[PDB]
């Protein structure tokens, strides 16, 4: 009778046929993913385009009814997600123009090649082989040429795409009522219409601001380490007051610090833990290791694997007739079945990913009682902020005592902890300002604060002042260095891997509290305690059906993100970085550069 | 004194979808009810009532057989007083329930790669079945106010939806043979015993 009774009706018919309709999409698509063949790929493609088409065709018939009218908010939930038509609010002229936009940038990314300037017919793409020497290489020239001419040769051809793509997409968000694309993007994170658990798009502008002001001193403090230590390996390109000069970072874009390992290691000498070669001693596989995860999530009181789990993933290298994908995936394909994807070896970092995975299948089996539409992480961060806490208890001198992977001489000191946490702000501190500063130029151009002609200008401004990078090259206008980066040609949004990082310490630091843990956080296991796995089940079952504030709140009693507990994972590196750095300059200058002379 | 024809309802090669449940009449015939409990083949056998191994010890008028397929999450619908879209609109069982529900996985036999739709179950109803039930119109359930003339459309979907049994779905999505055994007493001789 009513609109809300109707539109239950419907969602009842849409959740039966998307569940079979899904479910035969991911078994093609997973049937291509560990087989790579032609007659595969085909599958996966039509498979995919029912699906496709069916979503089209619901969304049109969701949109027959008004939100305005239904008061049920589960029920309000999902008929918002079924609705949101995306690009065909565009006509389809400029629809097809987006998409045809959209697949030139991405494979101008993937097939995008240079070649050496002495043979032209001897050529690298990003991966493998720029990316190699962006991470391995020491030689100061060679990685200025692969940093140079990835963006001068893709960077360049991506220019024009992505002036025409900003303006099709901000066509595309303004007349689905967004202000930009931008404020698309930040309707991840909205809450609406529950009293105390409301959030705006901009509020989370404010938040990631905010946050990131106590995270500066850290940071700087960081880099200042980092700075004096490349300068003593690297004299005549370094200045002890400057910026550090962009091809110098570890990786393509310095997203990561975390191949400076290597040159600025505090203690030198003291052993790194590596337990591969005691799962090679004891003759582990990969079914050892998945066995040991399961056996993780069981102490902490969260169900054992399926049994089609065991039957059905791929937990190894298929062998060399059938190709196989073997990025690790965690797949949640419906109807009960879920699986892991991974090319397993027998190391300390497959031990860890096989947790971190098996983590994602342990939130996909928490939320399966769900209707369909509500069957996913509580925000884009959740979901990877789950996976990683399980690398951090897993990773623990404590842990790997306790199943017999480290010998119990193993003697944990003050400096092997300061080894260890350095190398963990490499990665996870190093790239919330290179995250922050990324998003915050999109956001800009997206909100048309940035014109077209001082796109690159405010770019390496933005580098200089916020991140403390600088261009070792000046680029004009013709470059588009933000798409050289996948995410960003790819048309995927930033701020995610930010939210995620400060939630993952929140989620750890409760967690760790629940399960009495003494001692700094960084040495946490939450192994063996089921009111640390009640905690966290709490939330995991929720999927998206609540607010992700109250998701937020059930494991660690606040409604926002907070970097308290970053800061408090990373206290013990501060107080030594301080130290370390008394007798260097602290901060960046921004008018230094590596060409200005 | 012949045999009841117990191995043609459970050995069928082929069972009835839920919403067209099948009924044999059990009659006239000796009905050994300790071979089927102990046959440790079942995942599911809860009489209601009185013990397999005692009523083994009775005699009635008549017995019913209804046999189905449904979902392994949904076989707990199987029971007096329960709710949901089996118990509502495809098989219904009376709270002074006085027979047996047995079910056993049929994942080996039901499903299929690509896909076993032989089993329908009914999605939609205007109310709820009375016990023993049976509905089996395919009239077009219309969800509004505008008709339907027999074509599916805004408002207006085809009452029956079909599982699609794959052998890699989880247990609560693989396919049980389900038979329920209703004891009946009458004034009339009782033509079961055991
Ligand atoms: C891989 O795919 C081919 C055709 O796509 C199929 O015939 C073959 O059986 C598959 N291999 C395995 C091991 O399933
Ligand atoms: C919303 O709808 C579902 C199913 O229609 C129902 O189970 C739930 O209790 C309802 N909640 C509210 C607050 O209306
Ligand atoms: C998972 O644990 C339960 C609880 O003991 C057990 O009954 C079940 O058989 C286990 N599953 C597997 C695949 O071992
Ligand atoms: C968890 O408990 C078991 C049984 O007491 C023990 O063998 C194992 O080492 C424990 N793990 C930790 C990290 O305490
Ligand atoms: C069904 O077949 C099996 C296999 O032969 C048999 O043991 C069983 O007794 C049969 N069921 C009945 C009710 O006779
Ligand atoms: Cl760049
Ligand atoms: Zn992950």
């Amino acid at each position: 009778s009513t609109i809300e009774e109707q539109a239950k009706t419907f969602l009842d018919k849409f959740n039966h046929e998307a569940e079979d309709l899904f479910y035969q999409s991911s078994l093609a698509s997973w049937n291509y993913n560990t087989n790579i063949t032609e007659e595969n790929v085909q599958n996966m493609n039509n498979a995919g385009d029912k699906w496709s088409a069916f979503l089209k065709e619901q969304s049109t018939l969701a949109q027959m009814y008004p939100l305005q009218e239904i008061q049920n908010l589960t029920v309000k939930l999902q008929l918002q997600a079924l609705q949101q038509n995306g690009s065909s609010v565009l006509s389809e002229d400029k629809s097809k123009r987006l998409n045809t936009i959209l697949n030139t940038m991405s494979t101008i990314y993937s097939t995008g090649k240079v070649c050496n300037p002495d043979n032209p017919q001897e050529c690298l793409l990003l991966e493998p082989g720029l990316n190699e020497i962006m991470a391995n290489s020491l030689d100061y020239n060679e990685r200025l040429w692969a940093w140079e001419s990835w963006r001068s040769e893709v960077g360049k051809q991506l220019r024009p795409l992505y002036e025409e793509y900003v303006v099709l997409k901000n066509e595309m968000a303004r007349a689905n009522h967004y202000e930009d694309y931008g404020d698309y993007w930040r309707g991840d994170y909205e809450v609406n219409g529950v009293d105390g658990y409301d959030y705006s798009r901009g509020q989370l502008i404010e938040d990631v601001e905010h946050t990131f002001e106590e995270i500066k001193p850290l940071y700087e403090h960081l880099h200042a380490y980092v700075r004096a230590k490349l300068m003593n390996a690297y004299p005549s390109y370094i200045s002890p007051i400057g910026c550090l000069p962009a091809h110098l970072l570890g990786d393509m874009w310095g997203r990561f610090w975390t191949n400076l390992y290597s040159l600025t290691v505090p203690f030198g000498q003291k052993p790194n833990i590596d337990v591969t070669d005691a799962m090679v001693d004891q003759a582990w596989d990969a079914q050892r290791i998945f066995k040991e995860a399961e056996k993780f999530f069981v102490s902490v009181g969260l169900p054992n694997m399926t049994q089609g789990f065991w039957e059905n993933s791929m937990l190894t290298d298929p062998g060399n007739v059938q190709k196989a994908v073997c990025h690790p995936t965690a797949w949640d394909l419906g109807k009960g079945d879920f699986r892991i994807l991974m090319c397993t070896k027998v190391t300390m970092d497959d031990f860890l990913t096989a947790h971190h995975e098996m983590g994602h299948i342990q939130y996909d089996m928490a939320y399966a009682a769900q209707p369909f539409l509500l069957r996913n992480g509580a925000n884009e961060g959740f979901h990877e902020a789950v996976g990683e806490i399980m690398s951090l208890s897993a990773a623990t001198p404590k842990h790997l005592k306790s199943i017999g992977l480290l010998s119990p001489d193993f003697q944990e000191d003050n400096e092997t902890e300061i080894n260890f946490l350095l190398k963990q702000a490499l990665t996870i501190v190093g790239t919330l300002p290179f995250t922050y500063m990324l998003e915050k130029w999109r956001w800009m151009v997206f909100k048309g604060e940035i014109p077209k002609d001082q796109w690159m200008k405010k770019w390496w401004e933005m580098k200089r002042e916020i991140v403390g990078v600088v261009e070792p090259v000046p680029h004009d206008e013709t470059y588009c260095d933000p798409a050289s980066l996948f995410h960003v040609s790819n048309d995927y949004s930033f701020i995610r891997y930010y939210t995620r990082t400060l939630y993952q310490f929140q989620f750890q630091e409760a967690l760790c509290q629940a399960a009495k843990h003494e001692g700094p956080l960084h040495k946490c296991d939450i192994s063996n305690s089921t009111e640390a796995g009640q905690k966290l089940f709490n939330m995991l079952r929720l999927g998206k059906s609540e607010p992700w504030t109250l998701a937020l709140e059930n494991v660690v009693g606040a409604k926002n993100m907070n970097v308290r507990p970053l800061l408090n994972y990373f206290e013990p590196l501060f107080t030594w970085l301080k130290d370390q750095n008394k007798n260097s300059f602290v901060g960046w200058s921004t008018d230094w550069s590596p060409y200005a002379d | 004194t012949n045999l009841c024809p117990f191995g043609e309802v459970f050995n069928a090669t082929r069972f009835a979808s839920v919403y067209a449940w099948n009924r044999k009449r059990i009659s006239n015939c000796v009905a050994d009810y300790s071979v089927l409990y102990n046959s440790a083949s079942f995942s599911t056998f809860k009489c209601y009532g009185v013990s397999p191994t005692k009523l083994n010890d009775l005699c009635f008028t008549n017995v019913y057989a209804d046999s189905f397929v449904i979902r392994g999450d949904e076989v707990r619908q199987i029971a007096p007083g329960q709710t949901g879209k089996i118990a509502d609109y495809n098989y219904k069982l009376p709270d002074d329930f006085t027979g047996c529900v047995i079910a056993w996985n049929s994942n080996n036999l039901d499903s299929k790669v690509g896909g076993n739709y032989n089993y329908l179950y009914r999605l939609f109803r205007k109310s709820n079945l009375k016990p023993f039930e049976r509905d089996i119109s395919t009239e077009i359930y219309q969800a509004g106010s505008t008709p339907c003339n027999g074509v599916e459309g805004f408002n207006c979907y085809f009452p029956l939806q079909s599982y699609g049994f794959q052998p890699t779905n989880g247990v609560g999505y693989q396919p049980y043979r389900v038979v329920v055994l209703s004891f009946e007493l009458l004034h009339a001789p009782a033509t079961v015993c055991g």
